[PDB]
């Protein structure tokens, strides 16, 4: 009669940039994504979480971890050549965070689906010029073995504005692209 | 090549755990996983490639200090848990929500509004409509999941296609858990 919650922690390697990760996801949202540079989880936005990088557990991280590069290290080249590489070609697509008001400040969300491998790097364009964007790139694990990814811009909408989110694959400089115009925008009050 | 090592945590609202799941990947295969019934770190249905599976096996089962963290299993998640989990089946943001009109689109109406519904958690949510009062089915049927914002917020739609009357007033309905009043938008043709 409890609805039920699902919390993944999800360890991750491969050959390559990164080497290494750990995504947890309460709900298809990550709380925290690990660091093996400082060994300590970093928080997303649940309020950049008070409890945050409690020690409380560093034997069961690690232990994925090495076991983990291991089978990268030790596996990886026994079978490369002899099966194929499992890879998608990730989807891109850019919405408005909250509704269109034409003059009225706005953020640009850029939805990577389908990551995998999880190594990607995203530029954001106006009026296809290089433009730099609102804080890092979020790569989240989701259940089924694959990633997604988040970028932002803020900006002020225009009648005008084009704009657009580019998504380059790292494991082959693939690229997506994904574009954005202004489309029903509310009456301005 | 990609290789995971995927940990589920399944607890009921309270924070209980029902079911817990220690599974394998590699290449995007799943290789082996946790067998509570017979306690073993038995390879994962069948496989082509599951002779790696089962050496994964050997390795692995040889190792009480994890042997025994899978027979702790459930109450890890709790143990795990407690301190965050209270506040996260507790994190909840009630859902803004405007009307305008929107390009009709199917349609052989003339007017089509849209009622938007942004920034909200949980994603579950209802939207409903009436005219002058009275309830009238909106106009797609397919029932759109909300879409993540990635910043624990979620957003979302419903439209509906009418002849404009300025008598009338279509009203918008939204039933988030966030708020224990449900939300109306009022729409009229002289608007
Ligand atoms: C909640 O999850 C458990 C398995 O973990 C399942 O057996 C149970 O039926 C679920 N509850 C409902 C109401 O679906």
């Amino acid at each position: 009669d409890l609805q039920n919650h699902t919390f993944l922690h999800t360890v991750y390697c491969q050959d390559g940039s990164p080497s290494v990760g750990l995504s947890e996801a309460y709900d298809e949202d990550q709380l925290f994504f690990f660091d093996f540079s400082q060994n300590t989880r970093v928080p997303r936005l649940p309020e950049f979480a008070d409890w945050a990088q409690e020690q409380g557990d560093a034997p069961a991280i690690l232990f994925d971890k090495e076991f983990c590069e291991w089978m990268i290290q030790q596996i990886g080249p026994k079978l490369d050549g002899k099966i194929p590489v499992s890879r998608g070609f990730p989807i891109a697509e850019v919405f408005t965070l909250k509704p269109l008001e034409f003059g009225k400040p706005n953020t640009l969300v850029c939805f990577v689906s389908n990551l995998f491998p999880p190594m990607l790097t995203v530029n954001w364009q106006h009026h296809s010029v290089p433009v730099e964007g609102f804080g890092p790139t979020f790569v989240s694990a989701v259940d089924g073995l694959s990633f997604q990814a988040f970028s932002y811009l803020d900006f002020t909408p225009e009648p005008s504005d084009i704009f657009s989110c580019i998504v380059t694959h790292e494991i082959d400089r693939y690229t997506a692209i994904a574009y954005w115009v202004p489309r029903n925008a509310l009456p301005s009050l | 090549f990609v290789a995971h090592v995927e940990s589920t945590c399944l607890l009921d609202d309270a924070g209980t755990p029902k079911d817990f799941t220690y599974c394998i990947s590699f290449n995007k295969d799943l290789l082996t996983c946790w067998d509570p019934e017979e306690n073993k770190m038995a390879p994962s249905e069948f496989g082509v490639l599951n002779s790696l599976a089962n050496v994964l096996s050997q390795h692995l089962n040889q190792k009480d200090t994890l042997m025994q963290r899978l027979r702790n299993g459930l109450q890890n998640c709790a143990t795990h848990t407690q301190p965050f989990w209270g506040s996260l089946t507790d994190r909840t943001r009630p859902p803004s929500v405007q009307v305008a009109k929107t390009t009709p689109f199917n349609t052989r109406e003339p007017v089509m509004l849209a009622c938007y519904v942004w920034g909200f958690y949980p994603a579950e949510v209802t939207i409903t409509w009436r005219k002058n009062g009275k309830l009238v089915m909106p106009h797609s049927s397919a029932h759109k999941t909300a879409q993540p914002n990635g910043d624990w917020t979620y957003q979302t739609l419903s439209h509906l296609a009418l002849t404009p009357s300025y008598g009338d007033t279509y009203t918008c309905v939204v039933e988030h858990i966030g708020a224990p009043e449900p939300i109306l938008r009022d729409w009229t043709p002289g608007l």
